[PDB]
C-alpha cells in the first residue's frame, strides 16, 4: 500500500464480511403502467427481481 | 517420551525422517519444519514448495485429513516411526449466489448435483437387455425339452449361440475404450448359455445322467476357454468353472454306477474341504519395472474370490442335501453340519480382504439358516416351526450383538 492520492484502498481496514451495494445502476423501466393495469404474474416478477 | 521420529511427505514427493517434540502443540512446528524441508530440497537441487494466490500451510496425515492445530502430538494417537504429509489447503471464501424466482432456480440447481441420460449409458442398458432376454429364451426352451425330448430344442439354441457369438466378435474385435468392452463383455458372457443346454439337449431318450455330463462339460471348457483369450472379468468365468468341474465328475459316476447320492454328496464334500485348505495356494500359482507386481497381486486376489466362491455354493447345495428329517438317525447329519459351519466361521478370520473374509462368513450362516428351513417345510407341524422360527431369528441377532457387544 501507498498513500500518494491514487491509492485509494490507503487507511482502509477489512472488520468481516456482509452485505454492499453492486457497481450495478438500474434505469427504471419508462412508462410504467398503473396500479389497476398492472397484470399479476409479471408484476411480482419485476418487484421481487 | 520426549520426542518422537516420524516421516513427513513433501513437495512432489520427498520423505524425509524427522525427531518431534512429543508435546508441544502441531501448529508451532509446521513453519520451522517448511523451512527445513525447501532447505533440503534446495541442497538436494530440486525445486521448493510454493504457495499460490490465497491458502495455508497445514500438517496432514497420509490420508490428508489436516491434525487439530492446538493439540498436541501426543494427545494424537501419532507414534513413533508413523508418518505425516505437509500440505497446502487454498482460501475457500467467494461470494454467496441468489435466485429467487422459483421455476428457474429449481432447474438451474437441479442441473448441477446430477446426472442427465446420454448416448454412452443408453447403449449398456441395451446389452444388459438382450441378455435378459436370451436367458429367458433358452429358460422357455430348455423348459419344453422334459415333455418332448425331440430335435427342436437343440436345433432352435444352437444357431443362437453361433449368432450371439458372432456379434460378439466384431464388438471385442472393434473395442477401444472400457465403456466398449463392458458392452461386449455382456453380450459374451451371455452366449455361454444357449450353447450350454444346446449340446446337453442332444442326447435323445428321457433327460437325466446321460444328458448332464456334455453340458458341464461344454459348459467349463466354454467359461475355461474364453477366459484364456479375453483375460478380463476374472471372478464370474472362474466360479462357473468350478461348479462345472466339479459336477462332470460327478455327473459321470452317477451315469457310470453310483449306490447313492450321499455317496457322492460325502465324496464333494470332502474334495471341498481338502480344497479350502489348498485355496490360497492355487491362487498364488495360478497368477517402469514396477508394474509387474501391481497386475500379479490383484490378479492372485481375484482367483482367490471366485474360488472361494464357488465352493461355497457347492457345499450348501451339499450340506443341505445331505441332512435329512426322515432318514434313519435324523439328529446326525445336523450336528455334522454344525461341525462344518464351526470350521468356516473360524477359518473365515484368516481373510484380511473384505468380500473374501465376508463371503465365507455369510457361507457359514447360509448352511445353518437353510437346514433350519428344511427342517420346518417337511415334518411340518406347530412345535417344529415355532422352534425353528425362534432359533433362526436369535441365530443371527445373537452374531450381530458378539459383534456389537
Amino acid at each position: 500500500r501507498k498513500p500518494d492520492g491514487k491509492d485509494l484502498n490507503f487507511g482502509v481496514v477489512r472488520v468481516g464480511v456482509g452485505m454492499t451495494r453492486p457497481e450495478v445502476t438500474w434505469g427504471e423501466p419508462q412508462n410504467m403502467p398503473t396500479d389497476i393495469e398492472l397484470e399479476p404474474v409479471t408484476g411480482k416478477a419485476l418487484q421481487e427481481f | 517420551p520426549q520426542a518422537v521420529v516420524v516421516g513427513v511427505m513433501a513437495g512432489e514427493g520427498v520423505q524425509i525422517g524427522v525427531l518431534l517434540d512429543a508435546n508441544a502443540p502441531v501448529s508451532v512446528m509446521t513453519d520451522p519444519l517448511l523451512k527445513v524441508v525447501n532447505s533440503r530440497l534446495r541442497e538436494l537441487g530440486e525445486a521448493p514448495l510454493e504457495a499460490t494466490g490465497r491458502g495455508r500451510w497445514a500438517l496432514c496425515l497420509v490420508d490428508g485429513a489436516p491434525l487439530r492445530a492446538t493439540q498436541s502430538l501426543t494427545e494424537q494417537d501419532v507414534y513413533d516411526g508413523d508418518r505425516l504429509w505437509i500440505r497446502f489447503i487454498a482460501d475457500t471464501e467467494r461470494r454467496s449466489q441468489v435466485i429467487e424466482h422459483i421455476s428457474t432456480a429449481v432447474a438451474s440447481d437441479l442441473s448441477k448435483r446430477f446426472a442427465r441420460i446420454d448416448p454412452i449409458v443408453a447403449v449398456q442398458v441395451g446389452a444388459s437387455m438382450v441378455a435378459t432376454g436370451v436367458v429367458l429364451a433358452t429358460g422357455v426352451l430348455g423348459w419344453w425339452r422334459w415333455h418332448h425330448n425331440t430335435w427342436l430344442t437343440t436345433i432352435y439354441t444352437a444357431v443362437i449361440g453361433v449368432l450371439v457369438l458372432a456379434v460378439a466378435m466384431l464388438l471385442l474385435m472393434r473395442a477401444k475404450t472400457d465403456a466398449d468392452r463392458r458392452v461386449a463383455d455382456i453380450m459374451l458372457m451371455s452366449a455361454i448359455m444357449p450353447v450350454t443346454v444346446a449340446a446337453a439337449a442332444a442326447p435323445p431318450g428321457p433327460v437325466g445322467s446321460p444328458q448332464a455330463v456334455l453340458g458341464f462339460g461344454v459348459l467349463t471348457v466354454a467359461a475355461a476357454l474364453a477366459l484364456r483369450f479375453t483375460g478380463r472379468r476374472l471372478g464370474i468365468y472362474t466360479t462357473i468353472v468350478i461348479i462345472g468341474a466339479l459336477t462332470m465328475l460327478a455327473a459321470l459316476a452317477r451315469m457310470v454306477a453310483a449306490t447313492s447320492a450321499v455317496t457322492l454328496l460325502s465324496s464333494l464334500l470332502l474334495i471341498c474341504v481338502v480344497a479350502y485348505h489348498a485355496a490360497p495356494a492355487l491362487s498364488r500359482r495360478l497368477a517402469s519395472s514396477v508394474r509387474d507386481v501391481l497386475l500379479q497381486a490383484e490378479r492372485a486376489r481375484s482367483f482367490l474370490s471366485g474360488l472361494l466362491t464357488g465352493l461355497g455354493v457347492m457345499v450348501v447345495v451339499c450340506m443341505t442335501s445331505l441332512c435329512d428329517p426322515h432318514t434313519g438317525q435324523r439328529w446326525l447329519p445336523l450336528i455334522l453340519a454344525g461341525f462344518t459351519s464351526g470350521f468356516l466361521l473360524l477359518r473365515g478370520r484368516s481373510y484380511v480382504d473384505r468380500w473374501q473374509s465376508i463371503t465365507l462368513a455369510g457361507t457359514a450362516v447360509i448352511i445353518a439358516a437353510a437346514v433350519c428351513v428344511r427342517y420346518a417345510l417337511e415334518l411340518s407341524s406347530p412345535l417344529a416351526v415355532s422352534i425353528v422360527a425362534a432359533i433362526l431369528v436369535l441365530l443371527p441377532a445373537a452374531g450381530m450383538a458378539a459383534a456389537a457387544h
